[PDB]
RNA sequence: AUUGGAUAUGCCAUAUAAAGCGCUUUCGAAGAGUCGAGUUGUGCAGCUCUAAAUGGGUGGUCAUCUAA
RNA sequence: UUUCAAUGGCCCGUCCACGGACCAAGGAGUCUAGCAUCUAUGCGAGUGUUUGGGUGAUGAAAACCCAUCCGCGAGGUGGGAACGCCCUGGCGUGCACCAUC
RNA sequence: ACCAUCUAGUAGCUGGUUCCUGCCGAAGAGCAGAAACUCAGAUCAGUUUUAAAUGAGAGUU
RNA sequence: UUGAGAAGCUCAGACGAGUAGGCAGGCGUGGAGGUUUGUGACGAAGCCUUGGGCGUGAGCCUGGGUCGAACAGCCUCUAGU
């Protein structure tokens, strides 16, 4: 299934292998990611309709 | 002094292969003898069936098994009980009776002198 | 609640195969994952040895 | 289907087991408040971040 | 287990939480503050509710339309001493496997509190009944 | 003038006679109860399957 | 076909959509649940539809279905329809409501497309009295509190659009409106009843039976 | 290379024997300075006395065991 | 950074006294059983697999499964949350809880 | 007298007891909080007038 | 208008001593699981440094020197921290 705000709880909240703690900001190294930040917005995982 | 129990699953295990050498030796025999049927003894249990230790001498004398020739195919007897109702004779004649229809005794050598 | 009804088969050559298989409904049991990391905390622990 | 059973039916390689049921219906909760059933009886939303 | 948010650490509770922070503040209803509030207890301030009490409680005057749902932010238990169960029609956290089949084989329906909010967004036409704190 | 210590300690056999006919009793009360309250399999599962 | 309806390849799924229409068009009694198990694989179909202009043509071709079904279950395939979409409607997620509100829409015109169809060979009060009946165990049933009413909102936003595109010069005398007033005037349910009438464009121009 | 318990087979086999279970107009032995009693020290031990044969022990007249 | 200038600046801990020559390293609410409350979790008139048995070909002290037990458990009045219908208020329904017969 | 265990013998006592920021905060049954309820349609007050003014939302198990 | 890590973003106003005592959030160390297509003989760790930077702080990042084989961030686990 895809329950798109199942995954964000999971990886949003829990662990995303992806993210990268920033004393201001998180980031992201997934390559989809446009703006390279961790935030629920620009989550390529927990968007399922993504650009 | 504290007892610990790290040696939980080692025990079990060789438990098992006590099981698996007792097979190894004896393998197309049961691992266990077979047990009566008893009623436990008190007003709380009495209404339950559990294994009992040995048959008694009064069901060997019905199903057909010298006490002598009992023990030799696994039929444990217990001449300390005894069969104070019928119900508990009949259910373990029964039983005896049903382990004998599964057993294949194996014939063994036996002496046979030239002259009479 | 609605999801994927079917699943793919594939062969050795990596093809895709005719027979399909009905998802199973243990793929529509809740994502936990508060729970799985509290019972995995206990779980990785039963295989400890005393010092 | 047999190790785990359904959330109706049981497991049949556990004993009356069934599948955990879930706290909510459709995870999708951006689904439930965007949803024609609740945007038409909410009250008209205020701004965004507000000016000063 | 506060006034601000739950306790709970369960995903699925905050998206029940998430949902009526929602109706809560977009609706001029009481229902929904009421459920939000009731979302944010612990699990000794959420008694369980049974079959046989929720059908106690809605009987009697029954005579009226009675499409009222009954909702509780708590689980409904089975009370296995009655032995019709009526036809009800029940919103509540969780049921357990007895409870669920009784309501629904002899009977209506059970909902979740997501389903009940896209029927009674504003919990129109509900019974929102608790537990009993006795312990 | 009531009854003698020993039937005092059989009084509490007396409620032990009946202690685990009950719980073996509301054991397969339980299973009689799932039994009946049994979810059928909703014919519109097997569709895919 | 059922499964192959629902394939994860949509050349399996389309090549089972043209077999459909030899099976659908069969002159034999087909039984509810049949119509219930077809639908679930005919859900799954669109379920899975991946592009706008394809899900849109898709669309299409399961509305244009209708006409093909046999006149005597011809009414049993649309209110299976209306059935198997009430109770999924809840569980889609936000992403895919709207390829199945087009969906509902193309049924919604053929419905009142069979409608005109059937009112040259029969008068037409009969026939809008027989689909009148049709949503009256359906959608815009009263006695059950299951059905979705975001559903019936949008039956109530788009019943006299598409009454207008399917006669564009002008509709007869009928009670195109009959499931929508007998649901206000005994819904069990306030918010359908306090907001239908504020979303139906009901026009009393055409609506005396 | 050392041996297990089995199997097949050969040769020997003191059987004028030894058993199990049918029956009975026949018999049926059973452990003593011990048990027990009185009194001291830590059930046991010391010291004084010292038995019985449906008896003796231990439990609730009955049941159940059969010590030294 | 060093120094100068102007200004302020009485040795730290401990309970006058007591400890302090300096530096490094070590150095003190721990583990375990019982109980009580609170929170979370699972199930729920039930509940608890791990005494043991089954089983585990990749490590097999794990994970998985479970027979028989056993534990612990086992009517009216007023106010009132919430709801419906009305023309603020009125009417009906009235959970939890508290005084009432 | 010495030596080895018991022994980590006996504690009202002595000396000591190791990172940060924030918030609340005494005493010197009462004083401080937490849950639960009931709440401007409520009661209060280290106050004053008279024989109402003014400030504060008040409470409870 | 893009400003949903809804645990986010945004508006406003008041307030700020503090021993005992209570509450919360954080910094650090040894080891564990996962993770970073992680760092490393083109130099790991450690140490030195009037070199620079960040954080109210616990502390962290870094340049240079020295050195020569291993080390770390992030999410949980644990403690002879």
């Amino acid at each position: 299934m895809q329950q798109d705000e199942v995954i964000w709880q999971v990886v949003g909240h829990e662990f995303c292998s992806y993210r990268i703690k920033g004393e201001a900001q998180n980031f992201c190294r997934n390559e989809y990611n446009v703006t390279g930040l961790c935030n629920r917005q620009s989550c390529p995982l927990a968007n399922s309709r993504y650009a | 002094y504290v007892k610990t129990w790290f040696n939980q699953p080692g025990r079990k295990l060789r438990r098992r292969q006590a099981r698996q050498t007792k097979a190894a030796k004896i393998a197309p025999r049961p691992v266990e003898a077979i047990r009566p049927a008893v009623k436990p003894p008190t007003i709380r249990y009495n209404m339950k069936v559990r294994a009992g230790r040995g048959f008694t001498l009064e069901e060997l004398k019905a199903a057909g098994v010298s006490r002598r020739v009992a023990s030799t195919i696994g039929i444990p007897v217990d001449h300390r009980r005894r069969n104070r109702s019928e119900e508990s004779l009949q259910r373990n004649v029964e039983r005896i009776k049903v382990y004998l229809a599964h057993l294949i005794v194996f014939p063994r050598k036996a002496g046979q002198p030239k002259k009479g | 609640a609605a999801a994927r009804p079917t699943v793919s088969i594939y062969n050795k050559d990596g093809s895709v195969s005719s027979e399909t298989l009905a998802l199973p409904f243990v793929f529509k049991a809740p994502i936990r994952p508060d729970l799985v990391r509290s019972v995995h905390t206990a779980v990785a622990k039963n295989k400890r040895q005393p010092y | 289907d047999s190790v785990f059973g359904s959330t109706t039916e049981v497991a049949q390689l556990k004993k009356n087991y069934f599948l955990p049921e879930n706290i909510i219906s459709n995870a999708d909760v951006t689904r439930l408040i965007n949803s024609d059933e609740i945007q038409s009886i909410v009250k008209a939303a205020g701004p965004s971040r507000v000016k000063r | 287990s506060q006034r601000s948010k739950p306790a709970s650490e369960n995903v699925y509770l905050k998206l029940l939480v998430k949902l009526y922070r929602f109706l809560a503040r977009r609706t001029d209803s009481r229902f929904n503050k009421a459920i939000l509030k009731r979302l944010f207890q612990s699990k000794t301030n959420r008694p369980p509710i049974s079959i046989s009490k929720i059908a106690a409680l809605t009987s009697r005057k029954s005579a009226s339309s009675q499409n009222k749902t009954t909702v509780v932010v708590g689980t409904v238990t089975d009370d296995e001493r009655m032995l019709t169960v009526p036809k009800l029609s029940i919103a509540a956290l969780r049921f357990t496997k007895s409870a669920r089949a009784r309501i629904l084989k002899a009977g209506g329906e059970v909902l979740t509190l997501d389903q009940l909010a896209l029927r009674a967004p504003t919990g129109s036409n509900t019974v929102l009944v608790r537990g009993k704190k006795h312990a | 003038t009531f009854v003698s210590s020993t039937m005092v300690r059989a009084a509490i056999r007396n409620q032990a006679a009946q202690r685990y006919v009950n719980r073996q009793e509301s054991k397969l009360e339980r299973q009689v109860r799932a039994q009946q309250n049994v979810i059928p399999e909703d014919p519109l599962d097997n569709v895919f399957a | 076909f059922i499964k192959k309806l629902a394939a994860n390849d949509r050349k399996t799924r389309d090549k089972a959509l043209e077999s459909l229409q030899r099976f659908l068009s069969q002159k034999k009694k087909f039984e509810r649940l049949d119509f219930l198990k077809l639908w679930k694989g005919l859900f799954y179909c669109m379920w899975m539809a991946d592009k706008p202009l394809y899900q849109q043509k898709l669309s299409d071709n399961l509305a244009a279905l209708v006409p093909i079904v046999w006149i005597d279950n011809r009414i049993l395939f649309q209110s299976t329809f209306w059935e198997t979409m009430g109770r999924e409607w809840t569980g889609i997620d936000i992403l895919r409501t709207d390829k199945f509100y087009l969906l509902m829409r193309r049924f919604c015109a053929a419905a009142f497309r069979d409608i005109q169809t059937r009112s040259k060979t029969a008068l037409l009060d009969k026939v809008v009295a027989e689909y009148n009946q049709m949503w009256m165990d359906g959608p815009f049933n009263t006695e059950n509190l299951a059905f979705p009413n975001g559903i019936l909102f949008h039956l109530a936003d788009i019943w006299t659009e598409e009454l207008r595109k399917v006669y564009p010069e002008d509709v007869p005398k009928a009670d195109w409106y009959l499931p929508f007033d007998s649901t206000i005037k005994s819904s069990h349910n306030v918010v359908l009843r306090k907001t239908l009438p504020k979303r139906l464009d009901r026009v009393s121009e055409y609506t005396k039976d």
